[PDB]
């Protein structure tokens, strides 16, 4: 997903999505930070069926 | 000189869906004091529209 080619140049070169974006793998914490006793912690909630 | 297909594509394009986002909801690159959001109603309500 970073070596996708966008522009094909008349000089043979290739512009790619890496040169125009960053492809981070999901997660994206600091959209919803977690805590536990003050320390940072990612929580999992086991929901009963 | 307007064909019936032009009527279909004009209605299909000018009566679009919606659009909504937020400005600064994801991890901060700068210390923003508060976050707002933006909307966009691309839908025609009245028949006069």
């Amino acid at each position: 997903f970073e070596n996708i080619i966008l522009r094909t140049n008349n000089d043979g070169s290739f512009l790619r999505l890496k040169d125009v974006a960053d492809v981070e793998i999901g997660s994206q914490q600091y959209s919803s930070q977690g805590r536990l006793n003050g320390n940072d912690a990612v929580p999992i909630m086991i929901n009963l069926q | 000189g307007i064909t019936a297909t032009d009527v279909i594509s004009a209605v299909n394009d000018q009566n679009a869906q919606y659009a909504t986002g937020k400005i600064g909801e994801e991890p901060v690159t700068q210390k923003s004091p508060y976050v707002y959001s933006i909307t966009m109603q691309g839908r025609l309500q009245n028949p006069s529209e």
